């Protein structure tokens, strides 16, 4: 109840982890989320425009050794989605704590949902002590 | 005494009958535990053939009113033409393999009466006993 | 099939041509059969062909 | 307890190897648990260490189960113990970075002195031996000094630093002007 929370962009590096990769009608977008992740909180319209880039060659699940060319789409595109969750990564460590987004492993998107579920194996057969002597 | 799978195979039919279950278990066995691939449809085929192999004869025992198998009696008398030997000449002095060597000649013939006679007559009869 | 149990530990992205194969039992069983005798014919043994 | 000797301004490759030839999660840290570098799936991450701008891996070896820490433009203060964490297991390597400089960058005269100074990390006590073109040998620890240079000392000197049974080799070019007759 006495710490400081700061938000910043990623550490750069690869364009896939740096910018925001998401699907949108066959086209692949890479957006500079610096416009979102730039804030701070103390101790205790309006609207935002996010610049994006387009790419025809991309690598899914980070599987090197292969590629995929997405065909262009004719006409204007305007997908719509809703941000339901985030993927933050916790970064002179007693008050201020900077945070930035992350990704890379796509299993995070599936776990983020499947946590509500688990699978178990039923064992139909059991035994127990009972007052009973079986006759012929 | 536990002998093991087919552990009584080398004994008289009387003796062997002691431990039929030790064999019975592994007649179906169970357990066992890039696509296709060699073995990919072979383990498949084999494991299937095991199931069929089993039930094909099990159903016959279902028809031959016993079910509680390994051993059961019938109401079909033994025809003397089917290898006329004495019980001590058979049960106390012959293995199952040696037995089949002879009796195999009348397999389907015996099955005829087993498949039928009793199964037919045991019933009807009962329905008639249910009259009152 | 059936090919040992430690051979798979070598891995090397499949050695020779065995990985897709059931591990062997740690105690392979046997039993000598007394009074049991019969013919052996290696020249018609179709195990070879397979 | 692996030991690797580096040269100041050179590159070094610290190795890490998994049991299997596939890309898995790895991470390099130093002795204070500061993250250097690792992967997230196929992607490289770099941690908030002082090595950040000079650290890399070789991702073309990750599918082979090799996850090296490459450090370029080595600094003396890069000397540390580094730990690769891979498959619930830790691989430890001590890096020691050395530098060796002549006190003069300019041409020397016959009869003049030459002093080599070994830059070394805190807590290291290396031995040094250097040999001139003519076979003149000098040994020491921190500083090695030849009182009087001969014309025949002109050229490439070869210096070996010994530390932790390991050695690293420096070549230093010495230029001096001398008469070709007595």
């Amino acid at each position: 109840n006495n710490t400081i929370i700061r938000f910043a962009n990623s550490s750069g590096g690869d364009l896939e982890v740096t910018t925001h990769s998401f699907n949108c009608g066959g086209e692949f977008f890479y957006c500079n989320t610096s416009g979102l992740f730039n804030s701070t909180w103390i101790s205790n319209n309006d609207s935002i425009t996010l610049p994006c880039r387009i790419k025809q060659i991309i690598n899914m699940w980070q599987r090197i050794g292969q590629c995929m060319y997405a065909p262009p789409i004719q006409g204007v595109i305007r997908c719509v989605s809703n941000i339901t969750g985030l993927i933050l990564t916790r970064d002179t460590n007693s008050t201020t704590e900077t945070f930035r987004p992350g990704g890379g492993d796509m299993r995070d998107n599936w776990r983020s949902e499947l946590y509500k579920y688990k699978v178990v194996k039923i064992e139909p057969l059991g035994v127990a002590p009972t007052r009973c002597k079986r006759r012929v | 005494v536990f002998l093991g799978f087919l552990g009584a195979a080398g004994s008289t039919m009387g003796a062997a009958s002691m431990t039929l279950t030790v064999q019975a278990r592994n007649l179906l066995s169970g357990i066992v535990q890039l696509k296709l691939t060699v073995w990919g449809i072979k383990q498949l085929q084999a494991r299937v053939l095991a199931v069929e192999r089993y039930l094909r004869d099990q159903q016959l025992l279902g028809i031959w009113g016993c079910s509680g198998k390994l051993i059961c009696c019938t109401n079909v008398p033994w025809n003397s033409s089917w290898s006329n030997r004495n019980l001590s000449e058979i049960w106390d002095n012959m293995t199952w393999l040696q037995w089949d060597k002879e009796i195999s000649n009348y397999t389907q013939i015996i099955y005829g009466l087993l498949e039928e006679s009793q199964n037919q007559q045991e019933k009807n009869e009962q329905d008639l006993l249910a009259l009152d | 099939c059936a090919s040992d149990a430690k051979a798979y530990e070598t891995e090397k992205h499949n050695v020779w041509a065995t990985h897709a194969c059931v591990p062997t039992d740690p105690n392979p069983q046997e039993i000598h059969l007394e009074n049991v005798t019969e013919e052996f014919n290696m020249w018609k043994n179709n195990m070879v062909e397979q | 307890k692996k030991v690797v000797l580096g040269k100041k301004g050179d590159t070094v490759e610290l190795t890490c190897t998994a049991s299997q030839k596939k890309s898995i999660q790895f991470h390099w840290k130093n002795s204070n648990q500061i993250k250097i570098l690792g992967n997230q799936g196929s992607f490289l991450t770099k941690g908030p260490s002082k090595l950040n701008d000079r650290a890399d891996s070789r991702r073309s070896l990750w599918d082979q189960g090799n996850f090296p820490l490459i450090i370029k433009n080595l600094k003396i203060e890069d000397s540390d113990t580094y730990i690769c964490e891979v498959e619930d297991q830790k691989e430890e390597v001590q890096l020691l970075v050395f530098g060796l400089t002549a006190n003069s960058d300019t041409h020397l005269l016959q009869g003049q002195s030459l002093t080599l100074t070994l830059e070394s990390p805190p807590g290291s006590s290396p031995s040094v031996q250097c040999r001139s073109p003519r076979g003149k040998n000098i040994q020491g620890g921190k500083t090695l000094s030849v009182s009087q240079l001969e014309l025949q000392d002109s050229g490439t000197w070869t210096c070996t630093v010994l530390q932790n049974q390991k050695k690293v080799e420096f070549k230093i070019d010495i230029v001096v002007l001398a008469f070709q007759k007595a």
